[PDB]
């Protein structure tokens, strides 16, 4: 019920700007204020602002006055957060929060910053075979090759199947460009009969893809 | 401006022993009635963090009574009498007393259980990349313990060295395994010079090492 859904990851130029949503839900939106906070790899969680979303009266970081503005859309129970002049160290993951017993928090937006081009995934078949079969056990997944940014959701028969996935965590590459793996753990008597696919989701490049993985 | 410093920044604790993450501040104390506005945070992989103890020691809805808080002024703790495997994540120490809003770096709890060995599975190349000129050998180690492994590949009896890419999952929560995967990554002309194509694995829950193979 009592939910925070942010809008989707960002690749931003430098000097640009930025601006991130967050719909509420399961309670009154103007009841209880906003608190966005941002982690920039490997730093602290850093408090950027707080929005009063009943009256729409704020209060900002040093750091974060005259670069953020917090406003609204209390018929869409969206409150938003807009960051220009972005900068290198503005790379990081961005969090809404709802005020009253720190929760909940929003599933957060990376916001990358950079001069580099939009690349969508290539997704490829990691097919089961003889060589990847243990004990009536076949292991099997996609390839997600080639892309710019981060993130990359990925999921299996449209996250009906989550027992025996492991999304890997990113890789870059030589030429500054991500790779990922998704793999699942199946019966081998599954193979032929059920349908494996992998649903490839990058929003920054804005590509959708569900690959089906088949034994050869 | 209040800092707060984190003292382990990194703590493995093997399950059913007791673990401890202290905080360091700049006297957290409202003059109101005397209330310190210490909060502990636990963000589990996958997850955006979420509120354990509030007010120094004052468990949030939901939270198991191993977890404990204490401390005064300027030193704080957050022990977990006995750490469970749903523990693995990153614990952040953050105070409301005086805006702004600050939080330590963070604390990564691992947890040690009893030594699995992985189960190894090799994945040829795709056909669909082999048509857009690139040949990718993928490496599966599955549900091990430690974190600990090593993937030697192997082309037609040649050592491989910095053409391959590892990447382990997060600590499981369910089980406290890892799962590793090694790319090792070629051009359709490299590829096709050679025949036997071998991922080698050594672990501790290995008396050998496990060698997994294919041909063209």
């Amino acid at each position: 019920q009592v939910q925070l859904v942010q809008s989707g990851a960002e690749v931003k130029k430098p000097g640009a700007s930025v601006k991130v949503s967050c719909k509420a839900s399961g309670y009154i939106f103007t009841s209880h204020p906003i608190h966005w906070v941002r982690q920039a790899p490997g730093q602290r969680p850093e408090w950027m602002g707080w929005i009063n979303a009943g009256n729409g009266n704020t209060k900002y970081s040093q750091k974060f006055q005259d670069r953020v503005n917090l406003t609204r859309d209390t018929s869409a129970s969206t409150v938003f957060m807009e960051l220009i002049n972005l900068r290198f160290e503005d790379t990081a993951i961005y969090y809404c929060i709802r005020e009253t017993k720190f929760d909940p928090w929003g599933q957060g937006t990376l916001v990358t910053v950079s001069s580099a081009s939009t690349k969508g995934p290539s997704v490829f078949p990691l097919a089961p075979s003889s060589k990847s079969t243990s004990g009536g056990t076949a292991a099997l997944g996609c390839l997600v090759k080639d892309y710019f940014p981060e993130p990359v959701t990925v999921s299996w028969n449209s996250g009906a199947l989550t027992s025996g996935v492991h999304t890997f965590p990113a890789v870059l590459q030589s030429s500054g460009l991500y790779s990922l793996s998704s793999v699942v753990t199946v019966p081998s008597s599954s193979l032929g009969t059920q349908t494996y696919i992998c649903n490839v989701n990058h929003k920054p490049s804005n590509t959708k893809v569900d690959k089906r993985v088949e034994p050869k | 401006e209040i800092v707060l410093t984190q003292s382990p920044l990194s703590l493995p604790v093997t399950l059913g022993q007791p673990a401890s993450i202290s905080c360091r501040s700049s006297q957290d104390l409202v003059y109101r009635d005397g209330i310190t506005y210490l909060n502990w945070f636990q963000q589990r992989p996958g997850q955006s963090p979420r509120r354990l103890i509030y007010k120094v020691s004052n468990r949030d809805s939901g939270v198991p009574d191993r977890f404990s808080g204490s401390g005064s002024g300027t030193d704080f703790t957050l022990r977990i009498s006995r750490v469970e495997a749903e523990d693995i994540g990153v614990y952040y120490c953050m105070q409301g007393t005086h805006w702004p809003i600050t939080f330590g770096q963070g604390t990564r709890l691992e947890i040690k259980r009893t030594v699995a060995a992985p189960s190894v599975f090799i994945f040829p190349p795709s056909d669909e990349q082999l048509k857009s000129g690139t040949a990718s050998v993928v490496c599966l180690l599955n549900n091990f313990y430690p974190r600990e492994a090593k993937v030697q590949w192997k082309v037609d009896n040649a050592l491989q060295s910095g053409n391959s890419q590892e990447s382990v999952t997060e600590q499981d929560s369910k089980d406290s395994t890892y799962s590793l995967s090694s790319t090792l990554t070629l051009s359709k002309a490299d590829y096709e010079k050679h025949k036997v194509y071998a991922c080698e694995v050594t672990h501790q829950g290995l008396s050998s090492p496990v060698t997994k193979s294919f041909n063209r």
